[PDB]
């Protein structure tokens, strides 16, 4: 068309070499990893299980590209990106197994584990309410396993000290809590305060389809829409997307075998 | 390599998928090589990338 | 210098230099079967520094 | 939308794996042809 | 008890003109059980 | 530290230390070093854990 | 250079890298020869300048 102003998409997903005031990204230097690259923390600690087909539900997304940006901004744009997607991928399954949100679809849950048997401790960290969060589990005859944190919490977690043996119950170098590893969850849903343990052997996910990953430039995506309103055609409007998808599937075979600390 | 048949058998390593890395030294002794190949099937483009 | 003892160096050919950074990483959708696939967006910063005479 | 079962189409021409109902179509036994095709 | 799947439509087809849209059809399977 | 408004008030104690590095991780950083004045190790010196006397 | 193995062994050196310092007179016989390199990570562009 013959606007000079850059196409407005609604939603704005598109990249685009040209700035809405104009400005073009040429000579523009490649992006550099601020942050390390998350890794799905149900698929570290859980049981895998052989899964031939199919519960499991379909993630995906697709990420248009405008033709321009992939030739004079960033060329490798799409083969820098794949790793960026699998991080979101493990961060909603994480979100949907662990904490119940995100639409997890599976209708299973450590939250709802949880909030079923009420095997909830209300407290601040101490090495008392360590301990009764671990008896928790050794209640039913299960062992606490690892502990799942807010990072933001190690401040709370230095605090505690054996009086008995006079020393630190938490190795801050090891990321260890009474022996146990501590993993790290990112979410923003997960508070500065709570704390969750587990017998994760109980919780079992399967993967019956690693990503595929299909860059086209010829589909239409009907979930665009340009500034008239019309579908957004790749071929047309000088364009390509990349396709990613992913099945997953989650199993909680013993609803008990998890415990949370929280603040009272 | 020394085969499965019990015989010293050499092969051609093709250069787009191999590599070796030296000893910082000033000799440059090898000390790793790697070989690197993508399997692939052909009735699909089988679109992940295992290594 | 302490700030050339604890801070990170850069190596600087001209008066000024330029970062970008990874900002925005793309979401992820449950889709159902033969469902549409939602669109993602990722996104980037930028930021500068000068250099001075003494 | 985050919506998780299977698009309805019309018509009904596309083939499935889940039925809407959640019953879903894995172990599936293959169909045997018992007509010859013809000429 | 044995189990048996047969066809039990065959697809349609369509007479095109040129750059006519080519309409679509599908198969089915009938289940019988002994 | 100005525009953030990221100072703790007091003396130089284990709370107040502990609770300084603390204000790093409240943005998921992490403290890598100090900067003090000499003249102030003689007040370092002198805390001490009453818990674990170290 | 007499290596580990106690052999004698000999190594061209990179004409980037070495220099020598020759005595004033004029004899120039060689006073002292230097070797400098830039270790470095391949993980990023280099951290700080160091030889």
């Amino acid at each position: 068309s013959n606007n000079v102003k850059p196409q407005v998409f609604n939603p704005d997903n598109v990249m685009m070499h040209e700035k809405k005031d104009g400005t073009l990204m040429n000579e523009f230097t490649t992006p550099i990893l601020q942050e390390v690259m998350e890794n799905s923390k149900i698929m570290q600690l859980g049981k895998y299980e052989p899964m031939e087909g199919t519960r499991a539900f379909k993630l995906g997304v697709i990420l248009p590209v405008t033709k321009e940006f992939l030739n004079y901004t960033y060329s490798q744009f799409f083969e820098e990106m794949k790793p960026m997607i699998a991080e979101a991928f493990y961060k909603k399954f994480d979100e949907a197994g662990i904490l119940n949100q995100g639409n997890n679809p599976f209708g299973k849950s450590i939250a709802q584990s949880i909030e079923k048997t009420n095997k909830v401790i209300k407290g601040d960290f101490t090495q008392d309410n360590i301990i009764d969060l671990e008896a928790l589990l050794e209640d039913d005859e299960l062992e606490a396993n690892a502990f799942i944190s807010k990072t933001q919490n190690r401040s709370l977690l230095r605090k505690i000290v054996d009086p008995e043996t006079k020393e630190r119950i938490y190795d801050r170098n090891s990321d260890s809590l009474d022996g146990l590893p501590v993993v790290n969850l990112k979410s923003s849903n997960l508070k500065r305060g709570e704390l969750i343990t587990g017998d994760f052997d109980k919780l079992i996910y399967g993967i019956p389809q690693l990503i595929e990953y299909k860059i086209d430039e010829t589909a239409q995506l009907s979930t665009v829409k340009n500034e008239d309103g019309t579908p957004v055609n790749l071929f047309e409007q000088d364009m390509v997307a990349l396709r990613a998808t992913m099945h997953v599937a989650l199993h909680i075979a013993d609803d008990k075998a998890f415990a949370k600390l929280v603040p009272a | 390599i020394r085969n499965q048949d019990d015989e010293t058998r050499l092969y051609k390593s093709d250069a787009m998928s191999t590599f070796i890395i030296y000893d910082n030294t000033v000799e440059r002794n090898s000390i790793a090589g790697v070989r690197y190949l993508r399997t692939k099937p052909i009735d699909k483009t089988d679109e992940d990338e295992v290594f | 210098s302490k700030i050339m003892q604890l801070g990170k160096y850069e190596p600087m050919e001209g008066t000024e230099k330029k970062f970008t950074f990874w900002a925005d990483k793309p979401g992820a959708y449950w889709v159902g079967e033969g469902q549409k696939i939602e669109t993602s967006k990722a996104t980037w910063v930028n930021a500068t520094m000068r250099a001075f005479k003494l």
